[PDB]
RNA sequence: UUCGAUGGUAGGAUAGAGGCCUACCAUGGUUUUAACGGGUAACGGGGAAUUAGGGUUCGAUUCCGGAGAGGGAGCCUGAGAAACGGCUACCACAUCCAAGGAAGGCAGCAGGCGCGCAAAUUACCCAAUCCCGACACGGGGAGGUAGUGACAAGAAAUAACAAUGCAGGGUCUUGUAAUUGGAAUGAGUACAAUGUAAAUACCUUAACGAGGAACAAUUGGAGGGCAAGUCUGGUGCCAGCAGCCGCGGUAAUUCCAGCUCCAAUAGCGUAUAUUAAAGUUGUUGCAGUUAAAAAGCUCGUAGUUGAACUUUGAGCCUGGUCACCGGGGUCGUUAACCUUCUGGCAAAACCAGGACUUUUACCUUGAAAAAAUUAGAGUGUUCAAAGCAGGCAAGUUUUGCUCGAAUACAUUAGCAUGGAAUAAUAAAAUAGGACGUGUGGUUCUAUUUUGUUGGUUUCUAGGACCGCCGUAAUGAUUAAUAGGGAUAGUCGGGGGCAUUCGUAUUCAAUUGUCAGAGGUGAAAUUCUUGGAUUUAUUGAAGACGAACUACUGCGAAAGCAUUUGCCAAGGAUGUUUUCAUUAAUCAAGAACGAAAGUUAGGGGAUCGAAGACGAUCAGAUACCGUCGUAGUCUUAACCAUAAACUAUGCCGACUAGGGAUCGGGCAAUGUUUCUCGACUUGCUCGGCACCUUACGAGAAAUCAAAGUCUUUGGGUUCCGGGGGGAGUAUGGUCGCAAGGCUGAAACUUAAAGGAAUUGACGGAAGGGCACCACAAUGGAGUGGAGCCUGCGGCUUAAU
RNA sequence: AAGUUGGACAAACUUGGUCAUUUAGAGGAAGUAAAAGUCGUAACAAGGUUUCCGUAGGUGAACCUGCGGAAGGAUCAUUA
RNA sequence: AAUUUUCUUU
């Protein structure tokens, strides 16, 4: 059940049972963090790092090794964006979908797709500022979004 | 998206047992559905479940042996006093003798005989014959 | 289908508001339309002067004279068509009578083949009908 | 919110709080959880009617509270009145006037007028209940009693014992009695006792008081509904009957007269309001593909609903109605009344009592709670509606005893006790943390004493704030076949911009012979030896992307089909990637929204509304042919609906067998073509669909959902309450307009409608039959002529 | 006491705006019901031009036509 | 091509 669709797609990732470090794997935990800690000052999101961690270095899961998640990593280490990743992509998408309908104005399909991050940014920021991650008086602004993202 | 998880279950229950199928897989599983399903096998209307413990809400797979019409659910959880059992019974049971109301009585979840017994009303969570 | 949630007791409330309306005897009760226009102000019997006689003509498949007659309410000043239930009391029944005007039995609706008359008399001169026609009262000399 | 609307200060006024009022200072208070305004034929409640339950309606009225005394306003007296059987002024009425004036209020008890369908005596009494006063002694239209009725409930006059023959029945019993006769007769008549303030009445009193008009039972119906006539006479679609269907045109079981029968009974019918049926208001518990009904589609806030997970189980003691059940304490799993105050024990710690929910919703019990009324316990008003009394006790008459006048229903809402399952929020992140007879400090108070108030330092006891000390296991739920985001290869006739190509249509120029060319069922209009049409070359304009093209793809839908490039975005798939509940559905508010229609600019090839002619027809105004304006194309502004369809809302779970197709992924010591592609097979996810079947559903057509629904409950929006009136009128709102959205009422009607079946019909199809059908150059003919004869019309007397 | 000066409550009257209800009117445009009228035949069969919907135009009228949709069609079908 | 109409009942 899309949010914004009409798909059913059910694609992800099914973790294995087994929740601990690998049985055949020398991370050492701190020398992974450390390293999770160089890619952070490297400027690549959370995903990236997961991705590049299981696709290459062979760690499949971080949190099994280092024991907390990877954003609790970032955060303790104080290399916390102030913005989250999920966030900032989505405004990045809408700043990207208002430059082209600037340059473009008959693009009605992508005004709809607009309307469609305008809401979900608001959902997802109306969420952030309830839970705390982002200060009460947030807000969203069109005009500042692209400072905002730079 | 889910809602209640113990109607699915039910569901998903009386469908078996009208298909004649000896076993049914529910998923997912709780604490509600738990309690539910060993008042209904006190009563012997539901054989041996299993647990398939996940690390996820979990699974179960229930034996079945016929001997039950319907189980279901009572949505919304309307409060029930013990002057309103009677108005419950004569309302969903077949019969004053045969049918079993479930209440999550502050006690416990438990059958609407034994709520009685215990002189404790609560709400409504389904019934079974 | 329909809202089932514990806490929607008001919405269920108001929309059984709206949808009420629509009831016809529901309707008919709450507009008070029986003493905002009709004839009767929640009135049994009325009284009334009898202004003519209209000969009617029943509707399909019947073919008959109905013997009808115009009578003016004396309390409203509405103007409505009443039916003699009997025979040759139309003779016996002249212009200014003081008749007594009464429903026909349909809840304002007309009754047969009559067309657009909903009320019946029952009293001439204030003696009562089937009363002068066996012949026990008589007519008062007016 | 002016002229008090929200709050603060001060004052005034009030018996008293208070914007009740005044001066100043601030702009506040309520509201989609419906504020405010309007209507109410609305006094509110206890309560009444119907009664599976849930509900619906009513409640002026014997009890409680509020208001009024014709509508307002003011005021004295009095503790208590803004009193009206107290006063004053105005407004609308009535009255005596000598014309100067005077004077009132029955929505109190009786009585009168008027409105009326609609409702009583100008009566007696303070004897019972109580009230007032100086008070045994007085008064009370409060109140008790009676007169009047058709109705509000309860009981019951219009009968009945035998002889009698017939129909009988099986020697025992019912009926028609133009029959008798002695019985018990009560309604009344009178009188006596009792009753009562006086009575009336009830009870009670001897006694008079039926042989048939005894001292005449009625009201409706007799086709179905719904019970009881095809009986006799009068009319003949007329009178009429009739709640609906419906009967009546000379045989009328349904009209009016008679006979009889059926139902209730001193009562029955009719008119209206309401309730049950109405599962046609549907929370229980409706329906939405085709009967009325899914917004064209999407976003989105109130509102509603919200995955799982945090202490479960085993063994005892003791006492309770029946191998059983509810209730209190414990020990070990894992520490077992957390924490505080007080009292004790004392190396901190322990026991006892009180408080003990962070914070509710929920359930149980208790308290205080008006009676009547409802249910209901007891009880000889002769039973009963009743009432709250009453009983003992025949053998003494004893100046006595004995009992009851319960209980519940109530709990919306408030208060309190007990439980913590179900549904919620924070328990500490930059540790802003249980941290505590702990290492140090400061602020205040005297709850005590220095002799009594009062002033300071503070030992002493207490409240709070500042850096450190690991007391110790120092703190972040998995990551949902939920969701968002990221990533990799893809996929798409998804969107926009720029660009490229294709034939066809029309037109223009030029070249070749000549007679028709178009078009149509037939034609006809029109133009063609001035060269029509055709053929050939070149060019321009605009429109559109044939074949490929499919029970195939994409998009929220409307819609999207030539090549390439660019930009933004999207679904599915793969994933031991990321966040961690961020979610579903929506009022209000917004985006897109075919075609047609509008305003300005460009362009107008083809087709083509309006129109012009030309054929068909009785009339063609249309369908047919040619031409033809707006339009068909596009830009910048508009609107905003279609059979916008899958006539079928969105999200989530489950459910039967198979084979095709699209996109992705996995596997093949599979095939093939100079490391990949194409093809083949199996598995899986997400779509478009298909065949069979019906565990199941529906009224059926039919449906893998329209199933998991009388065995009715996963969540959430829209929408319907018989057919016309009518998507009309009015109102509001948007639009230049056309029009869009919202949207009635009066009146009328017994049907409208859906599915399916059998006939009939079809200028529908497919198989065939026929000289009462045709074909055959058919044969004979009839009708054309004159006459025989029959039928219409004419005439007469009948023709 | 008669009488006098101010203040507050304040009946009531004339006028203007607003709300609710009721009620006349010359005239105009509608619906609703008919024992046997005039005009023609739109729909139900391929109703004789298949039907219907939206929009626009026209005509004595049912109605006709242009554009785009639906089968509720008279086709579930040409795999070659 | 072309084919309009069948009053109210028994």
């Amino acid at each position: 059940g899309r949010m914004h669709s009409k798909g059913k797609g059910i694609a992800s990732s099914a973790l294995p049972y087994v929740r601990s470090p690998p049985a055949w794997c020398k991370a050492d935990a701190d020398s992974v963090v450390e390293q999770i800690l160089k890619f952070s000052k490297k400027g690549m999101s959370p995903s990236q790092i997961g991705v590049t961690l299981r696709d290459s270095h062979g760690i499949p899961q971080v949190r099994f090794i280092t024991g907390q998640k990877i954003m609790r990593i970032l955060k303790a280490n104080g290399l916390a964006p102030e913005l989250p990743e999920d966030l900032y992509n989505l405004i990045k998408k809408a700043v990207s979908v208002r430059k082209h309908l600037e340059r473009n104005r008959k693009d009605k399909d992508s005004k709809f797709r607009l309307i469609l991050i305008e809401s979900r940014i608001h959902r997802l920021a109306r969420y952030y500022r309830k839970v705390g991650a982002l200060p009460p008086t947030w807000k969203y602004e069109s005009a500042t979004a692209s400072a905002l993202v730079a | 998206v889910r809602q209640s998880v113990l109607a699915d279950c039910l569901n998903n229950i009386v469908n078996a047992e009208r298909r004649g199928r000896r076993q049914v897989l529910i998923r997912p599983s709780s604490k509600v559905i738990v309690k539910f399903l060993t008042v209904m096998q006190k009563h012997g209307y539901i054989d041996e479940f299993t647990e398939i413990d996940d690390h996820r809400s979990g699974k179960i797979v229930i034996q079945l042996n016929g001997r039950i019409n319907k189980c279901g659910v009572i949505s919304p959880r309307f409060n029930v006093k013990l002057k309103d059992i009677e108005k419950w019974v004569n309302q969903l049971l077949p019969s004053r003798q045969v049918g079993v109301i479930v209440l999550t009585t502050s006690r416990g979840i438990m059958s609407h005989n034994e709520a009685r017994a215990k002189d404790a009303g609560g709400k409504i969570l389904g019934f079974f014959y | 289908g329909k809202p089932a949630g514990l806490n929607a007791a008001r919405k269920l409330r108001n929309h059984r508001r709206e949808e009420r309306w629509a009831d016809a005897h529901y309707k008919k009760r709450l507009l008070g339309t029986a003493y905002k226009s009709s004839p009767f102000g929640g009135s049994s019997h009325a009284k009334g002067i009898v202004v003519e006689k209209i000969g009617v003509e029943a509707k399909q498949p019947n073919s008959a004279i109905r013997k009808c007659v115009r009578v003016q309410l004396i309390k409203n000043g509405k103007k409505v068509t009443a039916f003699v239930p009997h025979d040759g009391c139309l003779n016996f029944v002249d212009e200014n009578d003081e008749v007594l005007l009464s429903g026909f039995g349909r809840k304002g609706k007309a009754k047969g083949d009559i067309p657009g008359v909903r009320f019946k008399v029952v009293k001439v001169a204030g003696v009562g009908l089937s009363a002068l026609f066996h012949e026990k009262k008589e007519k008062p000399r007016a």
